[PDB]
């Protein structure tokens, strides 16, 4: 796939596309 | 971590799989 | 704040708006 | 859970705070 | 809630989450 | 320009694309 | 109103201009 | 106003409530 | 309509609003 | 990668995430 | 086509790659 | 092309019509 440059809400949308209703964790450090 | 990486550098969709429940 | 139906991508976008740098967990069903 | 509370039922940004770290 | 840094379309999405089908006004100066 | 069903968040995103710095009013029902 | 015109019916970006300031 | 504030500074969701119909 | 400043995913959302289910081509050079 | 229903705007956003600078074609029905 | 494969049926990001240039 | 124009300059919705199928 292309590599990603994802900031802010755009990374949460990408995690929804990768994980969907499996669920995921959004975990800034 | 991944949140910072993807915004200041680049990250891959294969890395985001690690954050699925 | 209105109560509304928030689903799928729009629900995790809402979690990003309310939690931000705190992070969140999206663990449906 | 969160789908029943906010998707099939309705919720506001206050109930969302329940799923913040 | 976290404070917000919202530019462009991201603030209209946040106003939809706060107001929903109550409606809202998007009013740049 | 295609005619399509635009609802909820997607309808106010469309209002942002067409009105931008003019602003808009979203006053449903 | 705007929901009947664009959500339940269909509209294009021209009818949207009606709700610009 | 709020549109400028939230983009050049920070704003709160309690401020956006003021723009509801 | 207002002129547009659209980067990344925001231009794909604008092409969906202009073209919809007609379809479109997203063609970076 | 989860399999999910991707439709309309969300489907072309997904095409943008997977194809990016490669471009894509969205030619439904 | 892509609607039957990914919207009415389900698909993952791998089938999406089929519609990349 | 249009992808670059709209991001480094400005573009119009009338230009994007050219990219419809
Ligand atoms: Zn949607
Ligand atoms: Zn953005």
């Amino acid at each position: 796939f292309v590599k990603q440059h994802l900031c802010g809400s755009h990374l949460v949308e990408a995690l929804y596309l990768v994980c969907g209703e499996r669920g995921f964790f959004y975990t800034p450090e | 971590g991944i949140v910072e990486q993807c915004c200041t550098s680049i990250c891959s969709l294969y890395q985001l799989e690690n954050y699925c429940n």
